[PDB]
């Protein structure tokens, strides 16, 4: 059971026009589903397919090729720390221990109230204030696994 | 002799590839002293093959290189999988090797026909009577494919297709049970609605039981609900 | 064109790549993503040779044969040391991941796979670590899924969407979890889907007919028949 | 599981069997037979199995009176327990999956990664 | 530092505030002048003329010239539809220069770009931003829509007649996007997979249609060189590459940041000079120059210039010139797991030799993070980078992989066997088999 809105038909649409072939827009199309509803489902895809025009395969490859669409349920806020070299060499495995302290979670688990989903990310752009944490509107950084305990409990 | 062209199409059962007949078997064919063991032991006789070039046997030729069209199955050594038709051809994705099997019949003549002029009228939905339009499957037309069980399970259940503004004027929805009589004989089928169809007409599954391929471009009468 | 392989003087078409050209003269050459009425993508990197600029040339250039023209004079060579050291670690990394299978697999004895791993020559394992496993998909009542014995050459994505006009196969993920089938359970709905279980090289797509009374190629009794 | 390569590996042919399966997927042989009126005790069928299921045990007590009795089915074959290789099992390192073994269950093997899965 | 427009033609007119700065303030600091000579009075293939004679190379690592890729464009005047691409992916870690350069100069990017598409005749344009910088396409949006208002962007662009539009798409987080050509398969909409070279996105880039995709700094170098002349840009650095460039050191520096220098410039001149040197009892054990996917090099390389070529021999590349240094407390083997891991879980697995010999080389050093070695893994390492080459691979995302690999086995090879405690044990011993022996 699924059925797309008419203000996310209308965003698809206007991410249509932008583009000569309506295929550019399924990233974008995947990511407005993502806004909009905080995963991708199974009826998404075959959606997408039908409004795009190009065939459920290719949209469930995008999905599932590119690591910021999410096609498995979340919580309604997510954690993305930076594990790359640079925040390696500032530590990141403090903030990891202190997650997983606090959460008591594993990276790509979910709580059990879905308050909060651990995950890796990718380089966060941010190496010179190192380390960093991504959540949905904020880049935090200089992080400390003191810090992690307060920096928490201000999303709910 | 308008068929004298069917004796090109394989050679006969003296043809032999420097003096073996072509084998049907892979070399390493197994179990030959115990495959019939539970019936006698007892080994039978090997099947004598007086019709063609073949044998039922091992002790043939299925050389790559061999001066013949007819090749039972590929294998080459250390080419056990299907690209050992590589092998098996003059060039790889070319023709096969001595050339491709079979023989056309006929050449394409000099001169040609005549421009048919019976140009048919358009189709003028009749009342009362429906026109049968072919819906063919491949699964479920040739008769022996629907024989196969395998087959019972790909195929789709079989569904009269109506266009929307016929299933308006009977009055019937999607998957309603709608009987109709052809030949003295009432058969019920449920409604499909089909869009692409045409008004006046009517769409049957070609092939399957009950429903002759021979139904195609006729007239059916008696379309009501049942 | 003319082509020397290995010293040997060699007549080929100009317009055919180097892996063609060498299979039709009947040297044997591994290869895995390359059929030839897909066309050609670089996928498996099995094809390599190693070719020189001139007549009088050591150190060469590994290239793909699949990629590389049949052009005039062009001096290549197979069974050099270099070509056939990065010949059996392809398929070494093609074996890192393979499952113990081959007995309880529909394609032992019929598996290009296993002809391409004994013509390199690859027989000893150096691999002792955790081996990735998938989840097998339904696609209906032909065609037996099993995504585990994959490896990721890109065959059926090929044949499937670009040569049979399908919609309902296609890769997923990225690096090595990449999985080739539809989006979720289903018949594969192409009237062509039957000719996966020849093109895989592998025993990811068999045949489930054949699969409910099962025998080996060996032991098959063939004829040439029209359907 | 039916592989059918002792019956190959066999240069006399005296090995038949037919591959079934169960609904858990498994591989069996649905039949085995041995022609021993025929089978010269080579071992070449041991030496291919890839299960060590077939064996050549120490008995050579085996002359019979009528030479269709030299036929030994599955149920003459088959014995209690694991012969002479009592530890090995095949299905432990197979990859594919039966009753009381799932994906990744295997030696050697990592649990299955979904591509839904929310790891990069 | 005061930053001289002289000698530092592309941050002399930023802001100390972190403030972004919008149309008034850039068209005030000689905003859109060049761009209009270049529309009105000199022709776009005088200005790839001037491209080539400048001598500008590409920024995003591999230092190809920017006129070369101008130029190779085919002559058929029939193929109107042209596209440009701005690079603001930065996937690259330990690189941060775009990120700074868009939350506070968007114009410049645009300006450019600008440019770039009139002298290459280019109609459509866009700019593939990574999905993780939010602000920055909030900046950039409203830049778009400055432009738009004051006629910058869309039907006659000051009475020149060219017409020009640019939009924002942005990223979904893959490092292979990064690629020219998988750049080019993704803003497409399908999987991020590169192309193999024939044929070159010169001639059919995206959807077919010639396409050509420049950096960030490229772009944003393009007016300086265009406004202040070409031959006072080829005046400001005496060397074989000309120009300037984005540098800076991060991870455990007194001072990490961005700054402009010269080609040129020693690698020592930052660290003790802008970076101010390390935190308290840091020993230099090494330094990467060009981002995650260049060679590590040791302290008697550090006396070397930050050049293209001078660094081609050197045993590494120039990359991103952003350098990280690493100290003597943080262990190399960790570094270059994680180093592998990062390059392993973000590869594109499209070519057998990095998709599965990658998570190889991953496993064999989280077994030599345990001490969990065997002997046969270095060798293994060494085996895998030789397989992993330019060519080796379908692309170069694998040979940029292994090359810190291979400079953590050439510099520091002694870290490595000491993870090496256990005997090669692949096999276990089943009951009734005599194993073979092997010698
Ligand atoms: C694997 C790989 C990843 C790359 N990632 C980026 C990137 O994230 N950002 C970027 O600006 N350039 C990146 N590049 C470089 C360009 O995509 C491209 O290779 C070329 O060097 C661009 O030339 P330019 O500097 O003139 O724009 C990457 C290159 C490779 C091979
Ligand atoms: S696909 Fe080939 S190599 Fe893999 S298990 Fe089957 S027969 Fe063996
Ligand atoms: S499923 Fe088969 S054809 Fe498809 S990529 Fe894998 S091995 Fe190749
Ligand atoms: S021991 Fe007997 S059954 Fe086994 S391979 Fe030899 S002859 Fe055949
Ligand atoms: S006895 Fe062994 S070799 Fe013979 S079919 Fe069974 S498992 Fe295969
Ligand atoms: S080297 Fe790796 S990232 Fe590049 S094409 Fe091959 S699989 Fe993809
Ligand atoms: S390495 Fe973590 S922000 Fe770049
Ligand atoms: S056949 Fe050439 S790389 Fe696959």
């Amino acid at each position: 059971a699924f059925e797309l809105s008419a203000a996310e038909r209308e965003a698809i649409e206007h991410e249509m026009h932008h583009y000569e072939d309506p295929r550019a827009a399924s990233i974008e199309a995947l990511k407005i589903v993502q806004k909009q509803r905080g995963w991708v489902p199974d009826g998404a895809i075959h959606a997408i397919a039908d409004v795009l025009g190009i065939p459920a395969s290719d949209v469930e490859g995008v999905a599932t090729f590119y690591s910021q669409i999410f096609r498995q349920p979340v919580g309604r806020h997510v954690i993305r720390y930076c594990d790359s070299v640079v925040c390696h060499i500032n530590g990141y495995q403090g903030i990891q221990a202190a997650l997983e302290k606090k959460l008591n979670i594993k990276p790509g688990q979910t709580t059990f109230d879905g308050r909060f989903t651990l995950l890796p990310t990718c380089c966060l752009g941010n190496c010179d204030k190192g380390p960093n944490m991504m959540i949905d509107e904020d880049t935090h950084a200089h992080l400390t696994p003191e810090a992690i305990p307060e920096l928490l409990e201000r999303y709910k | 002799p308008e068929l004298a062209g069917i004796k090109d199409a394989a050679p006969d059962a003296t043809f032999r590839i420097r003096g073996q007949k072509l084998a049907r078997e892979p070399h390493r064919y197994s179990g030959r002293t115990a495959m019939r063991a539970n019936i006698s032991v007892h080994e039978p006789r090997q099947p004598q093959d007086i019709d063609t070039m073949f044998t039922f046997s091992m002790e043939g030729n299925n050389q790559p290189t061999a001066h013949r069209s007819q090749v039972p199955f590929a294998w080459a050594p250390g080419w056990n999988s299907p690209q050992a038709w590589n092998k098996f051809q003059d060039e790889v994705g070319g023709k096969l090797r001595f050339g491709d099997p079979g023989v056309r019949l006929f050449e394409t003549s000099e001169n040609g026909l005549d421009y048919f002029t019976s140009v048919p009228a358009r189709f003028q939905p009749q009342d009362g009577k429906w026109r049968i339009a072919p819906y063919y499957h491949l699964f479920g037309s040739d008769e022996l494919s629907q024989r196969a069980p395998v087959f019972q399970s790909r195929m789709p259940q079989p569904y009269i297709k109506l266009n929307p503004a016929d299933a308006a004027k009977l009055g019937v929805n999607a998957g309603t049970r709608v009987s109709f009589s052809y030949d003295g004989n009432t058969v019920t089928l449920p409604v499909e609605i089909a869009e692409g169809l045409t008004a006046g007409q009517v769409g049957l599954p070609m092939g399957m039981s009950g429903i002759a391929p021979v139904l195609a471009g006729a007239h059916l009468e008696d379309l009501k609900e049942a | 064109a003319t082509i020397h392989v290995d010293g040997k003087e060699y007549e080929v078409n100009g317009a055919d790549n180097l892996l063609e050209a060498c299979l039709s003269l009947g040297l044997d050459i591994p290869y895995f993503c390359w059929h030839p009425a897909l066309g050609s993508v670089g996928a498996c990197r099995q094809c390599a040779v190693k070719q020189y600029q001139n007549a009088e040339d050591t150190r060469g250039r590994l290239v793909m044969s699949c990629m590389t023209p049949a052009s005039d004079g062009t001096f290549i060579s197979i069974d050099d040391e270099e070509a056939k050291q990065f010949r059996e670690s392809v398929v070494e990394w093609l074996m890192t991941n393979h499952p113990h299978d081959c007995p309880v697999c529909e394609e032992g004895g019929n598996c290009h796979l296993q002809d391409m791993t004994v013509m390199t020559g690859h027989s000893f394992r150096r691999y002792r670590f955790t081996k990735r496993t998938h989840r097998n998909q339904d696609l209906g009542p032909f065609i037996s899924h099993e995504m585990n014995r994959c490896i990721a050459c890109y065959r059926c994505v090929r044949y499937y969407k670009d040569y049979a006009g399908g919609t309902d196969l296609g890769v997923y993920g990225a690096h090595d979890n990449v999985y080739f089938g539809r989006p979720e359970d289903g018949t594969l709905e192409s009237e062509f889907s039957g000719n996966l279980v020849e093109i895989c090289p592998t025993g990811v797509f068999t045949d489930k007919t054949h699969s409910e009374r099962y025998n080996r190629k060996w032991d098959m009794q063939f004829a040439p028949s029209i359907c | 599981v039916a592989c059918n390569l002792c019956a190959v590996a066999c240069p006399v042919g005296c090995i038949s069997l037919q591959k079934a399966e169960t609904k858990d997927g498994r591989w069996y042989p649905e039949f085995f037979r041995i022609n021993f009126s025929r089978c010269i005790f080579c071992g070449l069928c041991e030496e291919a199995c890839p299960t060590t299921a077939i064996q050549l045990t120490p008995d050579f007590e085996m002359g019979e009176y009528k030479r269709q009795d030299l036929v030994y089915e599955k149920e003459d074959l088959l014995i209690s327990g694991p012969g002479k290789y009592p530890e090995y099992n095949f299905y432990r390192m197979a990859g594919m999956a039966i009753d009381g073994k799932d994906k990744g269950e295997a030696e050697n093997e990592a649990k299955p990664i979904d591509v839904k899965s929310l790891l990069p | 530092i005061i930053r001289t427009p002289e000698t530092h033609p592309l941050t002399w007119r930023l802001r100390d505030d972190k403030q972004p700065v919008w149309l008034d303030e850039y068209r005030s600091k000689n905003g859109y002048e060049g761009a209009r000579k270049a529309l009105t009075g000199l022709s776009p293939d005088e200005i790839v003329n001037q491209v080539k004679d400048a001598g500008l190379k590409g920024r995003g690592g591999a230092g190809f010239s920017t006129g070369l890729k101008w130029s190779l464009m085919p002559k058929d005047e029939s193929m109107n539809i042209r596209y440009l691409l701005c690079n603001a992916d930065e996937m690259e870690p330990g690189t941060y220069k775009d990120r700074l350069l868009m939350e506070q100069l968007p114009h410049l990017l645009v300006e450019g770009m600008l440019i770039s598409a009139f002298a290459l005749k280019a109609y459509r344009g866009y700019i593939f931003l990574r999905g993780e910088y939010i602000e920055a396409a909030v900046n950039l949006r409203r830049a778009i829509a400055e432009a738009t208002e004051a006629g910058l962007l869309g039907k006659n662009i000051m009475g020149t007649g060219f017409d020009f539009e640019l939009f924002v798409h942005t990223g979904a987080g893959r490092y292979i996007c990064g690629e020219e050509t998988a750049l080019i398969n993704s803003l497409e909409g399908r999987r991020a997979n590169p192309r193999s070279k024939p044929p070159f996105p010169a001639t059919s880039g995206a959807w077919g249609k010639p396409t050509c995709v420049n950096n960030v700094e490229t772009l944003c170098n393009v007016p300086a060189i265009l406004a202040n002349g070409v031959e006072w840009y080829q005046n400001i650095s005496k060397s074989k590459d000309a120009g300037t460039k984005l540098m800076g050191f991060s991870g455990r520096v007194k001072n990490p940041g961005l700054w402009e220098l010269p080609f040129g410039t020693t690698a020592r001149e930052i660290l003790e000079d802008y970076a101010g040197g390390m935190r308290d009892g840091l020993k230099f054990k090494a330094w990467q120059p060009g981002g995650a996917g260049t060679d590590f090099l040791t302290e008697a390389h550090l006396d070397l210039p930050m050049e293209f070529e001078s660094i081609g021999k050197a045993g590494s590349r120039l990359g991103t010139a952003l350098a990280m240094a690493v100290d003597h407390e943080i262990n190399m083997v960790s570094l270059v797991r994680n180093l592998e891991e990062f390059f392993a879980r973000e590869s594109c697995g499209w070519c057998t030799p990095c998709r599965d010999g990658l998570p190889w080389s991953v496993k064999i050093l989280r077994a030599l993070e345990r001490g969990e070695g065997q002997p046969g893994d270095i060798e293994t390492l060494e085996q895998l980078c030789r397989f992993l080459g330019p060519g080796k691979t379908f692309c170069a995302h694998a040979p940029g992989a292994v090359e810190p690999l291979q400079s953590a086995i050439k510099y520091f090879r002694e870290e490595f066997e000491a993870g090496i405690k256990q005997p090669f044990s692949n096999t276990h011993l089943i009951n009734g088999i005599q194993p073979n022996l092997l010698k």
